[PDB]
């Protein structure tokens, strides 16, 4: 707390003392040593990261000169973070850029990061280190970013020089090649839709053969192809969450895309499960499998400049904007629906005292499958005005017979506020979002990037790499001469 | 080493009596990244004084092409430098060694000159410009007293006039 | 490609076979289409052509590879649900020669359907938001499919419709 208030008088003079020399090395209470103390307290004003900086260097300077020969920044916590880890896990991309930036001008050299040999003036190379991705031993950098991610910002901390650099070089000298990896999905996908395309339309599933030719032999294999591939989806989700442990406790959706998997996932291995009790209805699940795997296309846009720059922004907005437009859509619309229901259809009587539901989700242990919700004679009719509600069909009457001319105007009051002078809402402010994501999806760009490749070689059954030390060009004008005494 | 390079003289002198004391002071590199390097780029590179001006004393030429593969552009590490120490010395604002790699005891620079790839004084100032202000306002002025001094003491030369390998002038160059 | 179709068109006419009119239609929408150009004149509308030919120069295949993708997935995806007589395919001429006019192009039945040629041209007419809701002989057990293309309808046709207008906007944010 003496550093954690500036207080040099009295941490040199704690060091001082007549009795008692300060141990930099020590720790404290929950292990949170004065790295931890003074990062942990050190938050975004400036104020508090400059004394937190200079005053840490200063105990990094004194603290290496009245007791030197004890490397600090070594010891982990509790948590077995270093204080590059747990400066880099709080989020505070201002310190984690102090200890690369770190720069010691005394005997001798290498506490520094940023080293510039081949130099100049006009060119300068700034040598780097790269400790940050040779963080084997414990979790890689990313990885203490993101976890625990955004106590200000998880997003912030990938535009760092070794950060950013090295993940846009890893991908242009490896992971460029993940297009092998889309170009497996890709034709994986494509036989997907071939064999449910030229499926036989014969009402006994597991034909022996449409006919023993080039076309039902390829229909077979493939068949064993997809499903081949599919354990394979199936082994990289169970890699996924034994390894991994995302999905978060208790929380939201995120990610979207793994759960969004792992319901493509459950309900293929489901109708897999149907086919081999042999009944017609692996078909529909087909079309879902389908529908979330040519869905899941869109996670392989990860790439290339433009459509990466691209694929960042739909996976923001559309990211923050899916529920919330379903909460409009999926509850007005029920609403209305139901009001569309009561009026107009005769014989009202799926309800109350019979099975009111007619046992909806009757299929038991494969789901949704039944006549749920079963409406007053107009089931099909009510599909249909679902299907009237994205804007198709229109203008019956029934044997109300415009005395509804209260159901009218009422419809134009729904329509009134709800069609047209609610549409326009939920567009502008997430033109808000626009107007405020756009620079923050460069930083979700380069961190979806570095997923894409970190995580892709973090996964990689079982993968090489490449550990030397960085270095970064730079071509910028500005004077100041002298040297590192050679 | 604070500048002052002393041994001008002594491989010099042994190099008279074995005869090579331009050799010695113009000894090109013939590494492939520092191509062409005499110790007068060096001398500016140092920025120091006492090495061009005992270095020029020591018989150093002026209008020598430094074709280094250290000394051109990629786009990555390696760039282009102006290749012959005018040049480079006029693109480090080194006024001080432009102006002495003229007056020298020696050798006048030529203002027309080119260099390795065609790319003269022009190309070199242009080409190693780009839209920082610093480096623009000083690949501006200091062409401008190259232009000055250029046009006094070395006078009656059109350098602009001058295109290059591809047949571009600085302007069409520069644009 | 408009010259080059309508080169062809006259070559098919000194044949004299019928064919030459769905070139004629074409070589007029390039033509028609080639209109714009001429708009580089005058001020308010040069002004105009020129932000015209910047976000369509920009957005075209941006569009399109979300328009030609999703709508070729989900166009597939209503060409297997639903029709019967699904046999253009496998072991036969899947594509019925596809492209079958040597030489002059794309002039076949391609992607011959699964008896759904003319509801699948008709689908894909009805994807620009014309005709709706048949059923067939799966009769209602495809709400799955029907829940289905709402997932599509949902993330596609609203969801994202909205994305590429904004950051095209971004677009009129910078250019």
């Amino acid at each position: 707390l003496a550093a954690c208030t500036k207080q040099w008088d009295v941490v040199t003079y704690l060091l001082e003392n007549p009795h008692q020399p300060a141990s930099l090395e020590a720790t404290d209470s929950l292990g949170n040593t004065v790295l931890h103390a003074l990062v942990m307290i050190a938050d975004n004003s400036p104020e508090n990261s400059a004394l937190v900086i200079h005053m840490y260097d200063g105990l990094l300077q004194m603290g290496a000169r009245l007791c030197p020969t004890v490397q600090l920044e070594e010891i982990s916590n509790h948590q077995g973070l270093t204080p590059l880890k747990l400066a880099a896990k709080e989020g505070k991309i201002e310190i984690f850029r102090h200890i690369l930036q770190r720069e010691f001008s005394g005997p001798y050299q290498p506490l520094s990061r940023k080293f510039t040999e081949w130099c100049y003036g006009p060119v300068r190379v700034s040598l780097y280190d790269l400790s940050s991705v040779d963080s084997w031993e414990k979790n890689s950098v990313l990885e203490i970013i993101a976890f625990h991610c955004k106590s200000p910002n998880r997003h912030r901390m990938v535009v760092l020089e070794p950060l950013n650099k090295l993940l846009q070089e890893k991908w242009d000298r490896l992971v460029s090649r993940f297009f092998f990896n889309f170009a497996c999905y890709l034709v994986y996908m494509f036989i997907f839709t071939v064999v449910a395309y030229h499926q036989p339309s014969l009402d006994q599933p597991a034909i022996p053969s449409s006919k023993a030719t080039f076309g039902e032999s390829m229909l077979l294999l493939g068949h064993i192809l997809i499903l081949l591939g599919g354990i394979y989806l199936l082994l990289g989700q169970l890699w996924y969450f034994w390894r991994r442990r995302l999905f978060i406790w208790i929380s939201f959706m995120d990610s979207y895309f793994e759960i969004l998997f792992l319901l493509q996932a459950l309900l293929t291995v489901l109708s897999q499960v149907l086919r081999f009790m042999e009944t017609e209805w692996y078909l529909p699940l087909l079309v879902l499998s389908l529908v979330l795997g040519w869905l899941n296309l869109l996670y392989y846009t990860r790439g290339f400049q433009h459509t990466g720059i691209y694929s960042v922004m739909i996976q923001k907005v559309i990211l923050r904007d899916l529920l919330r437009f379903l909460l409009v859509y999926l509850v007005f619309l029920f609403g209305f629906a139901v009001a569309l229901v009561s009026l107009s259809r005769e014989a009202r009587s799926p309800k109350a005292p019979e099975d009111n539901n007619s046992t909806v989700t009757e299929q038991p242990t494969v789901g949704q499958e039944e006549e749920p919700a079963p409406y007053r004679s107009i089931l099909d009719a009510s599909l249909e005005l679902f299907k009237f509600t994205i804007g198709m069909g229109e203008l019956a009457f029934q044997e109300q017979l415009r005395f509804r001319g209260v159901v009218l105007l009422l419809l134009l009051a729904y329509v009134l506020l709800t069609y047209v002078l609610l549409l326009n809402m939920l567009i502008a402010l997430m033109s808000e979002t626009v107007n405020h994501v756009a620079d923050n999806s460069w930083s979700i760009w380069k961190l979806q990037k570095a997923i894409s490749v970190l995580e892709m070689e973090n996964g990689y059954w079982w993968c090489r790499r490449k550990k030397h030390r960085e270095g970064r060009l730079l071509k910028v004008g500005t004077r100041g001469d002298g040297t590192p005494d050679e | 080493q604070d500048g002052v390079n002393a041994c001008i003289m002594p491989l010099l002198q042994i190099d008279k009596d074995s005869g090579n004391p331009k050799p010695l002071v113009n000894a090109q590199c013939t590494d492939e990244f520092y191509q062409g390097h005499s110790a007068l780029h060096i001398a500016i590179e140092k920025r120091s004084l006492q090495c061009v001006k005992l270095l020029v004393e020591n018989g150093a030429d002026v209008h020598l092409r430094a074709c280094g593969r250290f000394f051109q552009k990629h786009q990555g590490t390696c760039f282009y430098f102006g290749e012959l120490p005018l040049s480079l010395a006029a693109c480090t604002k080194q006024w001080d060694v432009v102006t002495y790699l003229l007056e020298n005891p020696h050798q006048p620079a030529s203002l027309e000159a080119t260099d390795s790839l065609g790319n003269t004084v022009l190309h070199a100032l242009v080409m190693i410009a780009d839209n920082s202000p610093e480096n623009s306002a000083l690949v501006i002025h200091m062409y401008d007293g190259l232009l000055q001094m250029g046009a006094r003491l070395c006078p009656t030369v059109q350098l602009e006039e001058i295109s290059n390998h591809q047949g571009l002038t600085p302007l069409k160059l520069a644009a």
